[PDB]
């Protein structure tokens, strides 16, 4: 979900 | 070990797709003879196919298939399957973060076409 | 023996996508838990992407690929593969004609998806 | 379509082992280049290795595996798996009775050796 | 990403057969639920069976091959098939040192048995 | 072959 950013 | 690289039989045609399963962008490059000879970019956390190509193995017959996500390559895991000694799957699974279901980016291999 | 029969996790997500390469129509019916889940249809003799969509294994979790050419039953090659204990394939070969490259509808399954 | 045929590189030294699952005798041919090349023969229902050798794959790297019970086929199912690009496996399963367990031969096929 | 390690069905019987081809003496050690339930050494470059046995996956059906060689342990590659839904073949190869042919130690394990 | 020797 961090890969989002 | 090394994983994505495939030795095809020399100037055979194959299709290579990629699927998204990630909430990061999905960047699949697909090298012959060590060569780009596609690229695929896409997000998707429903199995989104991101690229489907016809290629050539070349006269190498080398295929090798690289994932990175926000320019951080992913860890791969592979395998080539053959059924009925004449249908072949080179694939391929990637993980990109820490949870370790390796299908951020699935690429699937498959050859003869036609 | 049979083929195309795949037992997945009850109630779990997974991807289903069908190449074509051959000059007839190919005919894919997904089954799941006995009953008709999905159809592709279409017809390319450079492996495009006849069908591509995401289902659920339901409360069984039996799959079942069936592919049919002008109403005939192709023979089905298949089997499943495993990577890191975590990334499935289910794998589906068929042969309308008599030339046995059992590439004329190509089926992957995978999961997990997301 | 067949099973238990497979094409390995030419001139290439492969291991050849055959495990038994069932109350009947099980005779393991293995072909190379369509000539009988090995024969296992035993019982056993705890997977004991009634045969196990190593072959030359000869010119046409043709390798053909083949199970009977009292002179009646068993029928085969079988898959070729490549690990790193470089490690091969050829799977061979047998069912001589009813209950399709396709364990009653085992034949595993691994190169290369050395 | 994790190699060698396998979730088989609970309280079933698998076998496992470790095959050698190097210079230097293969320990295979075979965890069962975290724990050693079966060990083989043996030194061969032939692909000699150094070891073989049948085991139950107990309570959880969690299954680890690792595979060392004068204390070092060994790179692994690993995948798991599955032929007409029903026969399994968990498959390891392993690398002790540079020249990367991974067959130093190959492990085949089978089940359903019986 | 350097595995032992
Ligand atoms: C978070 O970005 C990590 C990432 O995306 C998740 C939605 C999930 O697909 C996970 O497997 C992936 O590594
Ligand atoms: C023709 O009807 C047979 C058929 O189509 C060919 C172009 C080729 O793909 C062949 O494999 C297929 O069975
Ligand atoms: C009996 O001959 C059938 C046979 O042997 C059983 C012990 C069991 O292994 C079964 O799978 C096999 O077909
Ligand atoms: C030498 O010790 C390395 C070793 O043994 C060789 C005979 C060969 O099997 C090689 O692959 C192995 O790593
Ligand atoms: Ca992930
Ligand atoms: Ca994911
Ligand atoms: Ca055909
Ligand atoms: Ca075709
Ligand atoms: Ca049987
Ligand atoms: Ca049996
Ligand atoms: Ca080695
Ligand atoms: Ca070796």
């Amino acid at each position: 979900k961090a890969k989002a950013c | 070990a090394t994983q994505g690289v495939f030795t095809l039989p020399a100037n055979t045609r194959f299709g290579v797709t990629a699927f998204a399963n990630s909430s990061g962008t999905q960047t699949v490059n697909v090298l012959v003879n060590n060569e780009t000879a596609a690229t695929f970019s896409g997000q998707s956390t429903n199995n989104a196919v991101i690229g489907t190509q016809v290629l050539n193995s070349g006269s190498s017959g080398k295929v090798q298939v690289q994932v990175s996500v926000n320019g951080r390559p992913s860890d791969l895991v592979s395998a080539q399957v053959i059924l009925t000694n004449e249908l072949n799957f080179a694939l391929v699974g990637s993980e990109d973060g820490t949870d370790n279901d390796y299908n951020d980016a699935v690429v699937v291999i498959n050859w003869p076409l036609g």
